[PDB]
């Protein structure tokens, strides 16, 4: 369902910016932006995801080698306006902060899996 | 068996230029005596004169091609065409894709110079 | 000359034709990997 | 392996011989390897519920040089070969009504033509001036990236 | 605070939201556009808007500053940032960071920094 | 490829030190730099202007009061091209929030009725106050005001009067404003001028149908607005838009009856009993023809020679006869077939009942 | 001279089970002639095939025939192994064959029951639908969606089942017969039914093969073909069915042949359920399959084998195959050419679809108007695989 | 006496923050309810299905979602319906057809985007055949995000579309008029 | 059960206002135990009987009049779905999530100005000039 970009119990953010989902995503819905933190760390500048084009197949969720980019149960987020899925870097993250513990109970259920 | 439609024709290739020139003027005689039609068919705001004129400019536009097998190929095309509109196959959208010229004018600024295409980056 | 002039066919536009450029290249050795297999192969562009 | 002069004859050969008897036409399709003289490659898929076998028949052609047509053997041809114009150019002679089935009614070129771009030149929105759905060229918000 | 627009009007926004997060005020990056650039140049779909209810998560940056540097006996630590409470990987690869240095030394995919004992 | 066919260039300075770079070819993904501001878009000749503003990329602000009247605006342009506003004219904060981000504001607010809530002056002189006084509050670089045809201060018609009070106004705030004066405006979906002579029951006039005016197409009305809009040009002036020939309203009726191949049906009965019939209209919710208006039935258009016109903007109007058939050929009815003798011998070899 | 009368049998109408517009001409009640008339659902599927790596190409084949989405990435997974050279694990075949069955009852729930509604029969698709949903939950929790799984793949299937499957899948499958039983009791011996599908849509044997029919549009004419026993590719040599074939061509024994498939679906998702191996459910091999994710993030090989597979993706030899199923539709096959790169240089779908529409013209001719709907109908027609 | 002043007021309430506080205006309100009470619970949309997202319609009007329990029931012509469910991939060849059966509808009618393919474009954003989003062709009041949405995200659309219709001002507005 | 018996006993068991309240928001009569309450408000319950069908048996009672599925807290998005069988507040706290930062549960904010409105993380690639003059000395 819907995506979410999650967190360490830290609070920092899993993702890298490998770009492996955007490079895997067979829609081209991810668009992608990094560099060089102040503290040195390769994190994302940049992270949109345009639900219009995305298909929810789940190859995002399968590549990332560190379980930040995910797809969460929701499917209850239909909106009025098109300019409102166009989702970008604090979107996911609010989404993935707000969706953690449904996240949590998947990933305890599907990781073994894959 | 599958039957063809309405105004078909069978592809075949002239071995003359002699030949396809009489099946050209045919093809251009069918579009002229269609015109009618196509201005009742889609709901054309503009003259049938102007359907005629718009067939020649587009039967002037091959005039100078002297490969034969190039010229079949534009035959069969035109009478792909002719088939398209005379039965009822195509929507107003697409039969007005030929009449760029009648919709009201683009604009003021068209460029025709070099300093008018720099002003607005297409030099 | 007499090449036959498919352009006429192709359905293609026509600023195709009269304003584009294309390059016709093989593809450099990159400098970054000691592979050759993108190279032999005549891209158009 | 044959030419297009050769297409009739061996798919009388293909329907009609007792050893060989390839009585449904399964597809045709065509291939273009534009680094050929003669660009396109026209495959025919044939399939025997006789024998429990398949075979494969494969001629060439370009832009301009037509191929025959094997209607007057398999009628399920029609389609295929309709298709193959409409996606690749090649024109099949003897075919009794070849018009596009894919594409829009007055759609210029070829889609699978390596040369015909994956977008395409044109397309489509809705003017409120003329109040009608109007053919454009092409600007896309997201350039694509082939990777 | 008051962002001077390009038309050269005023746009009012409360502090609280030209903050970047919650928790920091800055940018973490060169190419990161600031609160202030991103109303300056996007008012036009903010105006009726509620900013109260738009995302604004907390910066990782500041969060994993936080968190305790680790302390190792020996030149190698051994980072794999597993749950232990849950089954699969769920954590990155298992990655070993060098601590020889004086200082301290962060993971890769996380930030947990480490230390020699000193 | 497409072109920027409204822009003469593509680094373009507005008069407020705004530096607008137009982005692409002049497609839908395209941008001009330019923000806009139409007040009445919702309605008829706004809608035709900002299509034609955001066919381009021009980022329109519409405010607009009815949610459902507006939603067809949001096709004209790509995604976040068209924003939405709600507004209303007792509401300063709304049109300051409007005007704002703009470079260009038009004003296109005007009613041809008096409503509960907004007499003629209510809309046309304090509405048009209120938004000039924020326009110049914000110092936007461009003002384009729209005031009906034969506006003059006292006049018989009370929406002259109020249309040319108007236009004092917005040009004594805003020194730097543009008016525009367009003649009846025609095409489809009109207000009160082919629609109406095309689908009512019967036409009136207290006066004879005597009237004269030279109608514009609203297309070129747009235009013409669309020209002034980037046209630096055009501070400080007044246009009078009123097309090429002269008409009365019986030649019109004419036209439209010979078009239509119908009979359209008028009355011609007297001014005292018109206007009291439209004065006791005005007591039903929907609009109707108002009681000004059969007093406007006597006031022929007067042009004023000093203002500018098309020819200024290099455009070249149609006139109405060459576009009455594309307007009313929706409600021609094309009752049956010329001349069906002829048709016997040749029906004859046809089959008719299948055995 | 008998003057025709064109009528559109409508571009968006209820008839259709997608987008059609069917350009018939009249005689009275009578076709004489028809133009099916295609392409509003052509989306470019066979271009865009060509810029994407054979992974990211599969989501393409769940969007072709949208009620049997498995089937079809089923033949795009055999075409693609045949040209890599990679066995599939047996737990993989089982699973795959064990779920191309219930995409076959899927499909024949949507067809039979669309069928009927198009005749005039409203219950029967209310009903069906619910065992829809019943199977649709087995597949959103094999994959995780309803319908576009993206599950069979190219080595064999994504993930592993789920635990406590089985025993739901023989739950429903204890009942499910019940309820074709139920559906029998209306459709079967009913009178006008059989007035509404005997000797109509006949086709011969003859002119089923001239013009590419396959799947029951071919045994309904007394031909006794299906590639499951015919050219057996996942575990159907492993497991009993048997093949229904009928006589004299109509629409009543296509639908009959329909029911028959049902039940022996079901029989071979018992045998399934009863006889699932143990084992790996893709290929061991990491060069076309991702590894597990406990040893991508331990183990170096399986990181770069991960990094490659999801951002290059696999390397296909060169060369060309044409395969095909036994779709619920028919013979669907996929045409792969391989130019030894990651992406492929050309990949046609021949869709069963596409030769029974085409075959319109010829078996609608002569009948009346109602007719056409029914044979609409036994075609089974879906429009993403006509159009593609 | 020719008016030449104005009363008007300053710092008056917009629709979406405007509370009714006299008689008339709960009288409008009452009438507003019942008309949008009407439109929720008689909601009729054009049987519009071309692609693989009508079969979670379908589903929508299968026995677990039963779309007629809402009032929901789905008309052939667009002169009998209300509202327009997109569900598919829009083709360059099919957007006139759209449109003629959207410009058939008779006002209040409204549109609802259902799923990726007519959302943006989708899956086949890219193509030369698909249109980048049923916006270009027709206004759309609610998205629905999905391929395809399960039953019960075009169910939370519809429940979307029935607040924003329930939160319509139809007498009230022309009270402001 | 679609039976009358069945609605009767409910109603008995739950009183007439939990009837009043669940004719005006669900339309049927259920009767169940309590399982929790999540952090905006909504009740969430749990029945026993044989009467009640797979999948009706957890259900929701909202506490806003203009419910919305938006306005269920996750964890219970997943319990009111069949995923989990132990609710979030019977679940151990070593499977709960972590959180470095406050939680706030926020719905679907679409139709209103808490609308997401999207914008660019990033600035332009290319940083223009801030023209500085110089005299010629
Ligand atoms: C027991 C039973 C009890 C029954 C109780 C019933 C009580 C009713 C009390 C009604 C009092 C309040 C009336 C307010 C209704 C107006 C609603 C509204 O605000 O606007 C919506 C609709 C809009 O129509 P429109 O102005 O064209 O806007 C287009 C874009 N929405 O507005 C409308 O719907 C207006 C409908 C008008 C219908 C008249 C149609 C014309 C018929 C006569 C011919 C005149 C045509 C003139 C048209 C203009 C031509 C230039
Ligand atoms: N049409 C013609 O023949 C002529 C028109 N004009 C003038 O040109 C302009 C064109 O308008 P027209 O093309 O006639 O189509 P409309 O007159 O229908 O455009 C009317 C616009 O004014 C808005 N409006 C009216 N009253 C108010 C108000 N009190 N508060 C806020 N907004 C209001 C309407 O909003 P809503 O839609 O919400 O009511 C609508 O957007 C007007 O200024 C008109 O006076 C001049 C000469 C001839
Ligand atoms: C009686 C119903 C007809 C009302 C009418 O018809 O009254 C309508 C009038 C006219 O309003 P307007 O502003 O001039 O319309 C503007 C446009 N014109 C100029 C073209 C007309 O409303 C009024 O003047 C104020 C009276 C408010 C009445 C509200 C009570 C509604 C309760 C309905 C109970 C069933
Ligand atoms: S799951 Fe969605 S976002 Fe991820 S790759 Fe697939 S389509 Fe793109
Ligand atoms: S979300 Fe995952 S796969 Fe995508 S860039 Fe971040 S770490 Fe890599
Ligand atoms: S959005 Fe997805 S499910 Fe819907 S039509 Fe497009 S591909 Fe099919
Ligand atoms: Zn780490």
């Amino acid at each position: 369902g819907e995506h979410a970009l999650r967190r360490y119990p830290s609070g920092e953010e899993r993702c890298i910016a490998c770009k492996l989902c955007e490079a895997i995503c067979p829609a081209l819905a991810i668009t992608i932006d990094a560099e060089e933190r102040i503290d040195g760390s390769r994190r994302t500048t940049k992270y949109d995801i345009d639900m219009t084009k995305c298909i929810y197949c789940g190859y995002c969720q399968e590549s990332c080698p560190v379980d930040a980019i995910v797809e969460t149960p929701n499917v209850e987020y239909a909106t009025e306006t098109r300019e409102e899925l166009l989702y970008n870097k604090e979107k996911l993250l609010a989404n993935g902060d707000k969706w953690e513990l449904e996240l949590q109970y998947a990933l305890d259920a599907d990781a073994p899996y894959r | 068996a599958i039957i063809a439609t309405a105004f078909a024709e069978t592809v075949k290739f002239s071995g003359s230029k002699q030949e396809l020139q009489k099946r050209t003027l045919a093809l251009y005689r069918q579009f002229l005596r269609g015109a009618p039609t196509f201005a009742d068919l889609y709901e054309v705001q503009f003259s049938i004169p102007t359907i005629r004129t718009k067939i020649r400019q587009e039967f002037e536009r091959h005039r100078f091609v002297d490969d034969l097998s190039i010229q079949n190929v534009l035959y069969a095309k035109g009478h792909m065409e002719y088939q398209e509109c005379i039965n009822f196959w195509k929507q107003q959208a697409q039969f007005l894709k030929y009449f760029p010229e009648e919709d009201d004018i683009q604009g003021r600024h068209q460029p025709s110079n070099f300093v008018d295409k720099f002003l607005k980056n297409r030099a | 000359d007499n090449v036959p002039a498919h352009e006429i066919v192709s359905g293609a536009p026509a600023e195709l034709s009269r304003n584009r450029v294309v390059r016709i290249y093989q593809q450099a050795k990159p400098a970054t990997q000691s592979g050759e297999y993108g190279t032999f192969a005549w891209r158009l562009d | 392996h044959v030419a297009p002069s050769a297409v009739i004859p061996v798919t009388t050969f293909l329907r009609d011989n007792t050893s060989t008897q390839y009585k449904s036409i399964i597809d045709i399709t065509a291939v273009d390897y534009p680094s050929r003289e003669n660009r396109f490659e026209v495959v025919y898929n044939f399939l025997s519920v006789r024998h429990n076998s398949r075979i494969r028949l494969k001629t060439y052609a370009t832009e301009v040089t037509p191929v025959p047509s094997i209607t007057c053997l398999y009628e399920g041809a029609n389609w295929f070969e309709r298709e193959a114009y409409d996606m690749y150019g090649v024109f099949f002679e003897g075919h009794p009504d070849l018009r596009r089935i894919m594409t829009d009614y007055g759609f210029e070129g070829h889609p699978l033509r390596k040369d015909f771009p994956l977008t395409g030149y044109t397309e489509v929105r809705w003017d409120e001036e003329k109040r009608r759905v109007v053919y454009e060229p092409l600007e896309l918000t997201q350039a694509f990236r082939n990777f | 605070k008051s962002i001077i627009s390009y038309n050269g009007n005023t746009i009012e926004i409360p502090e609280e939201y030209t903050k970047q997060a919650p928790n920091r005020d800055s940018t973490w990056a060169p190419a990161q556009a600031s609160k202030t650039e991103i109303y300056k140049n996007n008012m036009v779909r903010f105006e009726q808007k509620d900013l109260s209810k738009q995302p604004m998560p907390y910066a990782g940056i500041e969060l994993i500053a936080q968190q305790p540097v680790r302390f190792v006996h020996g030149n190698t630590a051994v980072c794999d940032g597993a749950n232990h409470n849950g089954p699969g990987a769920q954590g990155h690869p298992k990655i070993f960071i060098n601590v020889d240095a004086p200082g301290s030394h962060a993971c890769q995919y996380c930030g947990t920094r480490y230390e020699k004992e000193h | 490829m497409n072109s920027f066919e409204n822009l003469a260039q593509d680094v373009n300075i507005t008069r407020s030190g705004k530096t607008l770079i137009a982005k692409g070819t002049g497609g839908r993904s395209s941008r001009t730099g330019y923000t806009a501001t139409v007040f009445g878009a919702n309605g008829f000749l706004g809608s035709y202007l900002t299509a034609k503003l955001a066919k381009h990329g021009t980022t329109v602000v519409v405010p607009y009061r009815e949610e459902m009247a507006k939603r067809h605006l949001k096709v004209t342009g790509d995604l976040g091209v068209v924003n939405f506003l709600e507004m209303d004219l007792r509401n300063l904060e709304s049109i300051d929030e409007a005007v704002r981000h703009s470079d260009i504001v038009v004003n296109l607010i005007g009613r041809e009725y008096e409503t509960k809530n907004f007499n003629y002056y209510d809309v046309h002189v304090e509405g048009a106050r209120r938004i000039a006084e924020a326009v110049k509050k914000h110092n936007i670089a461009r003002y384009i005001h729209v005031s009906a045809f034969n506006a003059e201060i006292d006049s018989p018609s009370e929406f002259n009067h109020t249309k040319g009070l108007g236009e004092q106004v917005t040009k004594d705030i805003v020194p730097w404003a543009t008016i525009v004066r367009p003649a009846p405006m025609f095409g489809r979906e009109d207000k009160w001028f082919l629609d109406r002579m095309a689908r009512s029951p019967c036409l009136v006039s207290a006066n004879k149908f005597q009237e004269t005016s030279n109608p514009v197409h609203v297309i070129d009305v747009a235009a013409a607005l669309e020209r002034i809009c980037f046209d630096d040009s055009t501070v400080a002036q007044t246009f009078e838009l009123y097309g090429p020939q002269k008409f009365t309203q019986k030649q019109i009726i004419d036209m439209v009856s010979e078009t239509l191949r119908k009979e359209v049906r008028h009355i011609e009965l007297p001014k005292a009993l018109y206007q009291a019939y439209t004065k006791a209209t005005q007591a039903i919710w929907w609009p109707t023809y108002s009681p000004d208006q059969v007093e406007r039935q006597f006031l022929s258009q007067k042009i004023d020679p000093s203002a500018k016109t098309f020819n200024d903007l290099d455009l070249t109007p149609m006139e109405l006869p060459d576009l009455m058939f594309k307007l009313i050929r929706p409600y021609r009815v094309n009752t049956f077939q010329h001349d069906v003798s002829q048709l016997e011998n040749k029906e004859k070899t046809f089959v008719h009942i299948l055995d | 001279r008998i003057r025709a009368f064109t009528i559109n049998f409508g571009p968006q109408h209820p008839a259709a089970h997608g987008v059609l517009r069917l350009i018939l001409e009249l005689s009275g009640e009578e076709i004489i002639r028809s133009d099916p008339h295609v392409g509003l659902l052509h989306r470019g599927t066979e271009k865009l095939i060509e810029y994407k790596t054979y992974m990211q190409a599969l989501p393409y084949f769940d969007r072709l025939d949208y009620v049997s989405m498995m089937t079809n990435e089923q033949v795009f997974s055999l075409a693609v192994e045949k040209l890599l050279n990679v066995e599939v694990p047996l737990r993989g075949k089982y699973i795959r064959t064990m779920f191309g069955e219930i995409t076959r009852v899927l499909n024949h729930l949507m067809s039979v029951c669309s069928h009927a509604m198009d005749v005039g029969a409203l219950t029967p698709f209310l009903w069906g639908f619910e065992e829809r949903e019943k199977l649709m939950e087995f597949y959103e929790r094999v994959s995780g969606a309803r319908l576009h799984a993206a599950y069979v793949r190219p080595g064999g299937v994504s993930q592993d089942l789920p635990a406590g499957l089985l025993d739901d899948i023989y739950m429903w499958a204890t009942q499910f017969g019940d309820r074709l039983d139920e559906i029998e009791e209306l459709l079967t011996d009913n009178r006008i039914w059989k007035l509404r599908t005997v000797n109509i849509g006949t086709v011969t044997a003859q002119d089923a093969l001239n013009l590419g029919l396959s799947g029951p549009m071919l045994r309904g004419s007394g031909i006794p073909f299906d590639i499951r026993k015919n050219a057996p590719y996942d575990a159907y040599d492993k497991v009993d069915f048997d093949v229904p074939v009928g006589m004299n061509g109509d629409c009543y024994d296509r639908y009959l042949i329909r029911m028959a498939e049902f039940r022996q679906s079901l029989r071979i998702i018992e045998q399934c359920c009863n006889d699932m191996p143990a084992g790996a459910v893709k290929v061991e091999d990491f060069k076309i399959n991702s590894p597990p994710r406990n040893l991508m993030k331990e183990d170096m090989e399986a990181l770069i084998h991960h990094f490659l597979l999801y951002t290059k993706g696999y390397s296909v030899p060169p060369g060309e195959t044409y395969t095909a199923i036994e779709a619920p539709k028919g013979e669907m096959g996929v045409y792969v050419v391989s130019d030894g790169s990651e992406r492929p240089y050309k990949c046609k779908i021949r869709a069963p679809g596409f030769a029974h529409l085409g075959a319109f013209d010829h078996i609608a001719r002569g009948h009346f108007l109602p007719d056409a709907v029914a044979i609409i109908g036994t075609m089974d027609l879906v429009f993403g695989e006509v159009d593609r | 006496p020719r008016v030449s002043s104005s009363s008007m007021p300053t710092d008056f309430p917009l629709p979406s923050q405007q509370k009714p506080n006299s008689a008339v205006d709960y009288t409008l309100t009452t009438l507003d309810a019942v008309a949008n009470w009407a439109r929720q619970g008689s909601f009729w949309p054009v049987t519009f299905g071309l692609a693989c997202c009508a079969v979670e319609m379908m589903h929508v009007s299968a026995p677990r979602y039963d779309q007629d329990r809402l009032g929901i029931i789905f008309r052939a012509s667009p002169r009998q319906s209300d509202i327009m469910i997109v569900a598919g991939t829009l083709t360059n060849k099919m957007a006139p057809v759209l449109r003629q059966v959207y410009d058939q509808m008779p006002e209040p009618r409204w549109v609802i985007s259902m799923g990726s393919c007519a959302n943006g474009g989708g899956y086949y954003h890219f193509s030369y055949s698909v249109v980048r989003g049923c916006d270009r062709i027709v206004p759309v009041d609610v998205y629905v995000p999905g391929c395809p949405p399960t039953s019960e995200a075009l169910m939370y659309g519809v429940f979307q579309l029935q607040r924003k219709m329930r939160n319509t001002k139809i007498t009230r507005m022309w009270y402001r008029k | 059960s679609s039976s009358l018996y069945r609605v009767l006993r409910n109603a008995w068991e739950v009183g007439p206002r939990s009837y009043w309240k669940q004719l005006n928001s669900i339309g049927d009569t259920k009767s169940g135990r309590l399982v929790g309450t999540d952090i905006y408000g909504n009740k969430f319950y749990e029945t026993d009987h044989q009467d009640e069908i797979h999948l009706r048996t957890r259900y929701v009672e909202y506490k806003e009049k203009d419910y919305d599925m938006s306005q269920v807290e996750p964890g219970w998005h997943f319990w009111l779905g069949y995923g989990v069988d132990t609710a979030p507040c019977n679940t151990p706290k070593e499977k709960l999530p972590i959180r470095a930062y406050p939680y706030k549960f926020q719905p679907n904010y679409t139709g209103t100005p808490g609308a997401f409105v999207t914008y660019n993380t990033l600035k332009p690639k290319i940083s223009a000039w801030e023209p500085v003059t110089k005299q010629r000395s």
